[PDB]
């Protein structure tokens, strides 16, 4: 009842550090975004043992709820780190984007990046030829702020790239296509 | 006047140089370009251009026939090759000159008086060099080894009569050693190909590679200019370049420069070209060949001589006399040059790399730097050319002056996207051999006998390293706490006295702590005290800070939540993790696991038909290198290599049709 009454109040982000089961597993499908660490968290309802005893299958602990799986498969996570202690250095400066309520504007934090700058490097990405395919990440990172982008699910639905970044020193979200 | 209208047939810095000096001619350029060179930097400087054919040279820039097309087409006066693609090709310059256009270059007897090592021996004989006598016959007794070296030298070869690659050779000296190797070899010789005739030659000790440059008139005059060592090269091409040499005194440089225009002049060389000698460690001169065309090392000499070799090379072609006499070529300062390439020097020194460039910015605002650049941000480099990035030129007025100006210019260098050899460069001119002198032609075999491996720090550097790289993180999470005012929910800046840092580089853990006064950081990096200080502003490539005195340019590459930090020091780049101490002290506790690097195994990424491979086994991949290309869905994806390696085996063949996951190509 509290992370349904919350939304669109506050912004609630989840780290899950570890084994989930049960109840605990509805929590990160309310909030607004949900990390994992790689081989050491799980997001599942009902252990393998659950599993093999009502269908003929066979699965592990890594297989049936991993972060792997949830950040690759599932699209249920939006980005594993490696351990507990990158984890947590990664979730401060992701911090820093969003406001502390949505009655807040946008943060806007100083800026060194000339805001008028030419980027001579954008006009010869996009080939001529309409069945060459090119990286569109070439394009967000030479336009945001010190070329600092935060990407948001970067091995799920790989077509479409989402993510954080920092204009004028305001934080902006970038949605886009990945022609890829 | 002069020529109305000049068309080159040459792509990047060199047709760069020859159009920017038409346009202070008041001379209309023509440039060429294939497919994908059509948004290079010599297209669009120059006033029209004309696309001549596809990627790969063989079709866009030695196709002679449609660039004959080209010139007409454009109803161009004169033809500018540069060097290296039609500019010792003799149909071409027939053809050409068969449709009366003016060929800016040598003509085709130069080009076939030097075809082959005959004629350029027997040149230097007349023209009376050098070219140290040998014996004119086979040795076959066990005291003619030595009889004949008594009659002509000391420093004696003995090698094979035909063949190569040690058969049977062995330098002597005395005659001891003479008459030994020539028995070893005239026995033993004739178990390898069958053939043990022995000659003998005259050789010389560490080697240096000297050039002279001279120019032709057509009226019969010839000038020579100041020479260039050449003596820092891998895989047989120059990499730097000095002018002025220090081998020479003036009375040498005479004699030298005497003896390469009577090259010149008995063949009637009515060009631009290069003569080259090889001198030993006595300072004799030895002739080695004659050169018809334009050098790529010819941008240094300019820097001392003031002159500009593409305006006179287009005032003699169209029928000036040379605008000099050998009395005003004189040594103005000191000129030394860098080739930069795409290449990790760490590979066997240059292996090329493929990619795309995102950050390019030029050291112009530097005294005494001159960049010859080829290229703009947005361009690619790939396997069809040879890698070139720039030329860096740098000179002052002695030889301290222009190496110190050297070395500033490449940590200003701004070159990302591609892998580049900057840091062998920043490394070679401070060499203690390098600046006093003592380089030989296989100077760099010899410093780096087991590759390269970038700059080693001492204890000062590491110090300064340590200091510049802490006070940068911090930096970093000061800017971090700098927020506009929010009126509803006031912001605390934290007071934070000291910033207690555990730095981990290659194998070793410091123990720093800073602290910020304002613009400076006091940090005491092991018990030593240093002061960085600096304006820190973030954004800028490239980061000016002061170090107890000391002037540094660093550039940050990369930065990561987790500690990470690339930075740029002296050329080479190097990887510094900075936790602070409770993230150090609770790291201890991560599990050291250890993945696998699956990098050779190349795999389709997307369901499809595979329509070319690039490769067949034994081929050399880069990284970045197209492999295979799967075109589903109106639209050709590129498959490229990972790992730098070769192919083991390709797996699928053109015309086949994959599914997601299936192995494409095996490399090593």
């Amino acid at each position: 009842l509290r992370n349904v009454t919350a939304s669109g109040v506050i912004p609630q982000i989840s780290l899950i550090m570890g084994p989930c089961a049960g109840g605990a597993v509805y929590s990160p499908a309310l909030t607004d975004f949900t990390f994992m660490v790689k081989d050491t968290s799980y997001l599942f309802i009902t252990g393998p043992d659950v599993v093999k005893s009502v269908t003929n299958e066979d699965v592990t602990q890594e297989e049936l709820g991993g972060a792997k799986t949830h950040t690759t498969m599932s699209g249920v996570a939006h980005r594993a780190f490696e351990n507990d202690v990158d984890a947590l250095c990664n979730l401060r400066d992701f911090f820093n984007y969003l406001p502390l309520s949505s009655q807040d504007p946008a943060p806007v934090r100083e800026c060194h990046d000339p805001s008028d700058r030419l980027v001579p490097e954008l006009d010869t990405i996009v080939p001529l030829e309409s069945t060459k395919a090119y990286n569109m990440v070439d394009i967000i990172h030479s336009v945001v702020d010190e070329r600092e982008f935060f990407e948001i699910m970067p091995n799920y639905a790989k077509n479409i790239i989402v993510g954080f970044a920092r204009m004028n020193g305001r934080t902006v979200g970038i949605v886009g296509n990945q022609p890829k | 006047k002069t020529f109305d209208k000049i068309l080159v047939a040459n792509r990047g810095e060199i047709a760069c140089r020859v159009i920017r000096t038409c346009k202070k001619m008041g001379i209309k350029t023509v440039a060429i370009h294939s497919d994908v060179d059509a948004s290079s930097v010599h297209v669009k400087m120059a006033d029209e251009a004309v696309c001549v054919g596809p990627a790969p040279t063989s079709k866009s820039y030695l196709n002679m026939d449609a660039i004959m097309e080209a010139i007409k087409k454009t109803r161009a006066q004169a033809v500018h090759p540069g060097y290296g693609f039609l500019s010792e090709n003799k149909e071409f310059a027939r053809c050409l000159a068969a449709e009366d256009v003016v060929f800016i270059g040598p003509d085709t007897h130069a080009i076939q008086a030097m075809g082959d090592k005959i004629e350029s021996k027997l040149l230097a004989k007349k023209a009376e060099v050098n070219t140290i006598p040998g014996f004119d016959g086979v040795v076959k007794d066990a005291e003619e080894a030595v009889r004949i070296a008594r009659e002509i030298g000391y420093p004696v070869m003995i090698k094979a009569s035909a063949g190569g690659g040690g058969k049977g050779m062995r330098i002597a000296w005395d005659d001891e050693e003479t008459r030994d190797g020539f028995r070893l070899s005239s026995q033993e010789a004739a178990s390898s190909f069958g053939d043990d005739r022995l000659l003998i030659e005259k050789f010389i000790d560490n080697p240096r590679h000297i050039e002279i440059q001279v120019l032709g008139d057509k009226h019969g005059n010839a000038l020579w200019l100041n020479e260039r060592e050449c003596s820092i090269q891998r895989r047989n091409q120059k990499v730097v370049e000095e002018a002025p040499s220090i081998f020479l005194d003036a009375e040498t440089r005479r004699a030298m420069g005497e003896q390469a225009v009577a090259l010149a002049r008995a063949v009637k060389y009515s060009s631009a070209g290069t003569v080259e000698f090889l001198v030993d460690s006595k300072k004799n001169f030895y002739f080695l060949e004659m050169n018809t065309r334009l050098q790529v090392e010819h941008p240094v000499t300019e820097c001392i001589t003031g002159l500009d070799l593409v305006q006179e090379m287009i005032r003699v072609a169209k029928g000036y006399p040379l605008r000099h006499k050998q009395a005003d070529i004189r040594i103005n300062g000191w000129a030394v040059e860098c080739r930069v390439y795409a290449e990790d020097p760490y590979k066997s020194f240059g292996l090329p790399s493929i990619g795309r460039l995102s950050q390019y910015q030029e050291p112009l605002h530097l005294p005494g730097v001159r960049v010859d650049s080829g290229i703009q941000p947005g361009s690619d480099i790939s396997i069809y050319y040879d890698p070139m990035i720039s030329k860096l030129i740098t000179y002052g007025s002695d030889r301290t002056e222009a190496l110190k100006r050297m070395a500033d210019a490449l940590d200003n260098y701004v070159i990302r996207g591609v892998t580049h050899n900057i840091a062998l460069l920043r490394e070679v001119i401070i060499n203690s051999r390098f600046v006093k002198g003592d380089i030989s032609t296989k100077f760099l075999s010899d410093v780096y006998p087991d590759g390269f491996k970038g700059h080693m720090l001492t204890k000062s550097e590491k110090n300064q390293l340590l200091a510049i790289a802490s006070s940068l993180f911090v930096a970093f999470q000061l800017r971090a706490q700098h927020f506009q005012e929010n009126s509803r929910m006031p912001v605390i800046k934290p007071d934070i006295a000291n910033w207690e840092l555990s730095v981990k580089l290659h194998d070793k853990v410091h123990t720093v702590v800073a602290s910020n006064n304002g613009s400076v950081f006091s940090v005491e990096v092991d018990g030593s005290k240093l002061n960085v200080t600096s304006t820190w502003n973030l954004a800028s490539p490239l980061l000016s800070v002061s170090v107890d005195g000391t002037q540094r340019t660093v550039q940050c590459l990369s930065r990561e939540a987790g500690g990470n930090m690339s930075i740029q020091f002296l050329g080479t780049v190097y990887k510094v993790n900075i936790l602070t101490r409770l993230a150090a002290e609770l790291n201890k506790f991560m599990l050291e696991k250890v993945t696998e690097d699956t990098s050779s195994v190349l795999r389709s990424p997307m369901p499809g038909v595979v329509v070319a491979v690039s490769v067949k086994p034994g081929d050399a991949v880069a990284e970045g290198q197209e492999i295979c290309v799967i075109e589903a869905m109106k639209m050709q994806n590129s498959m490229t290599a990972g790992k730098t390696g070769t192919v083991k085996s390709v797996h699928c063949q053109a015309g086949d049709t994959v599914g997601e996951g299936d192995l494409l190509v095996e490399l090593e």
